[PDB]
């Protein structure tokens, strides 16, 4: 129940974060619809296939939102840019964008798969629990593009307000065109050193490799476990 | 789908080898025997008078 | 036991070797797949880090937080060599401008998701009671991971395109050409 509450927990503050960056309720109501939409099908899923409920199938819920709100955003975020860099209306502006990302999507669950399948086929025991997450991953990655395909464009274009061609929410008045006139303008800022850098480069190689040597480092240095020893509020005393 | 493939001949091979690997990590783990199973199960009730 | 132990090693390797032939596929390149691949680490750093800094170990739910920080990354990475990649081909723009221009396209997106998930699992890193051994587990690799996945990939992206492009290439440019 307190993996549970994390999960709703998690999707106020994706909802918050949204909204900082969206501005408009029924915008942030997009990526924010598309979570549970997905969650719950997932469950529908481990059904299908003869899982229970677990601590791991929970944290795979957990962990899944991270790629399932990412679907949601790469695909409203990229009609907005669209809707910004042209003043196209909302219904012709996803259509264009689905045109241009709905290819990646399909590809990256893909890719992604190749990461998180393989775990589940770890052997004995330990496969065993390896194997609730990447099925509760796994699925849950293959209904957002699915839930990308079909709920996410339809709601982008009957939800999403028409942005007008150059407008990039520096306008508003308060704290939001403060934020948008900060981030614009942090931008330039960020594309200004990313020049320099590839300017430059050979020495950022070599960042790289120190980066490499530090994690493997750090890596042969971190103690192995397997699942940690929780408190469940009994133990026992053995009198020999 | 040919016409696809013909313009994308890396697409084309990663295919082909992806399958491969599959193949042989199967190689790995299967059983090997001289048939499978063929005779029918057979069930004794032994008894001593 | 003896059974044996470690197929870690067996098993990521097919897993990278997937990974790049999927990434091929994608970018119908042999090479430009790296320019991917090498953001691998850049969220592995900061999972090690938190997980070396709160006094955790290498266990199940630092390994599964760790897969879902390099998928995120690894998803960041794509959709901007695949903006880099289309300014270059389709419209004809030269190298450097498209990283650039790319890499500003997605720089907003990506900050979004990031944050989105690093308060997510927030309420997991600062758990008590029932379960948190688990929590605090899972939340603070993928906290540490993610930070560190964010700030370094949005800079390094660039240069593994870039030096990737550049080193597999075949004289013609890098202008600027078209069409
Ligand atoms: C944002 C959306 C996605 C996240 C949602 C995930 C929720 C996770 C739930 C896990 C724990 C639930 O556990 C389950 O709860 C229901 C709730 O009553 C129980 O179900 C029980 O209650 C109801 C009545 O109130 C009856 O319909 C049912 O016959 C009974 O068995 C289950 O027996 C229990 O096993
Ligand atoms: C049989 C067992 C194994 C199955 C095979 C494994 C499949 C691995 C594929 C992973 C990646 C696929 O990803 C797919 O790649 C092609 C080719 O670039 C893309 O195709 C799209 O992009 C390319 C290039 O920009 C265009 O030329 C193409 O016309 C367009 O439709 C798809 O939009 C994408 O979804
Ligand atoms: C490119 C995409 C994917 C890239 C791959 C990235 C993943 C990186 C982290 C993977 C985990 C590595 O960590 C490794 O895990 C195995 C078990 O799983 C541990 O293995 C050790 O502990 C377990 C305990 O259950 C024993 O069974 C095992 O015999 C022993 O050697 C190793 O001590 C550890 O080094
Ligand atoms: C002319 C094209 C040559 C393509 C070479 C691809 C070879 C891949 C072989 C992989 C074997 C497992
Ligand atoms: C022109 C129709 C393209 C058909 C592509 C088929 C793709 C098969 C992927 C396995
Ligand atoms: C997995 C190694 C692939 C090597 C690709 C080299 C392409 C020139
Ligand atoms: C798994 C082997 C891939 C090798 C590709 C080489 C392309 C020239
Ligand atoms: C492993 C930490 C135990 C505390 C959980 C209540």
């Amino acid at each position: 129940h307190e993996v549970v509450k994390t999960l709703v927990e998690a999707i106020i503050l994706v909802f918050l974060v949204m909204y900082l960056f969206l501005q408009n309720f029924r915008a942030t109501l997009i990526p924010t619809i598309a979570v549970p939409v997905v969650l719950l099908g997932t469950f529908a899923v481990l059904a299908a296939f003869g899982f229970s409920i677990n601590t791991l199938t929970m944290f795979g819920m957990v962990l899944a939102i991270g790629l399932l709100v990412d679907d949601a955003i790469v695909v409203v975020e990229n009609v907005e840019r669209v809707m910004a860099e042209e003043g196209l209306p909302p219904k012709e502006a996803t259509r264009k964008s689905m045109g241009q990302i709905q290819g990646a999507l399909v590809g990256i669950a893909m890719v992604l798969s190749a990461v998180f399948v393989p775990m589940a086929f770890f052997g004995g025991s330990t496969g065993a629990i390896y194997r609730q997450f990447s099925i509760t991953i796994v699925s849950a990655m293959a209904l957002s593009v699915l839930v990308a395909l079909i709920l996410t464009p339809a709601l982008c274009a009957t939800m999403l307000k028409p942005i007008a061609k150059g407008d990039h929410g520096e306008g508003k008045k308060g704290f939001f065109g403060w934020f948008n006139r900060m981030f614009e303008k942090s931008t330039h800022h960020y594309t200004d050193s990313v020049g320099g850098i590839l300017r430059s480069t050979g020495r950022y190689l070599v960042l790289y490799l120190i980066i490499v040597v530090g994690m493997a480092y750090l890596f042969v240095r971190l103690p192995s476990s397997f699942l940690p020893d929780e408190d469940q509020g009994v133990f026992m005393t053995m009198v020999q | 789908m040919p016409n696809f493939f013909i313009d994308r001949p890396i697409f084309a091979w990663v295919i082909a080898i992806i399958i491969m690997l599959a193949g042989g990590l199967a190689i790995l783990k299967l059983p090997v025997a001289q048939y499978p199973t063929i005779a029918p199960p057979a069930v004794t009730i032994s008894a001593s008078y | 036991e003896r059974l044996s132990g470690n197929q870690a090693p067996s098993l990521y390797a097919i897993s990278l070797i997937v990974v790049f032939l999927c990434l091929a596929a994608l970018y119908e390149s042999w090479s430009i797949p790296f320019s991917v691949m090498l953001v691998v680490p850049l969220g592995v750093i900061g999972a090690l880090l938190a997980a070396t800094f709160r006094g955790l170990t290498n266990d199940v739910y630092f390994q599964v937080g760790l897969l879902t920080t390099i998928g995120l990354s690894a998803k960041n990475a794509i959709l901007i060599v695949e903006f880099a990649k289309d300014l270059m081909d389709k419209e004809g723009k030269g190298l450097i401008e498209a990283t650039l221009d790319a890499v500003r396209m997605r720089l907003r997106p990506i900050l979004m998701t990031s944050l989105a998930f690093i308060l997510g699992v927030m309420p997991l890193v600062i758990s008590t009671g029932a379960g948190s051994g688990a929590q605090n587990a899972v939340g603070t690799g993928v906290m540490g991971g993610m930070v560190t996945a964010t700030v370094l990939a949005i800079f390094f992206v660039p240069v593994f395109f870039v030096v990737v492009r550049r080193r597999f290439s075949r004289k013609n440019e890098d202008i600027e050409h078209s069409h």
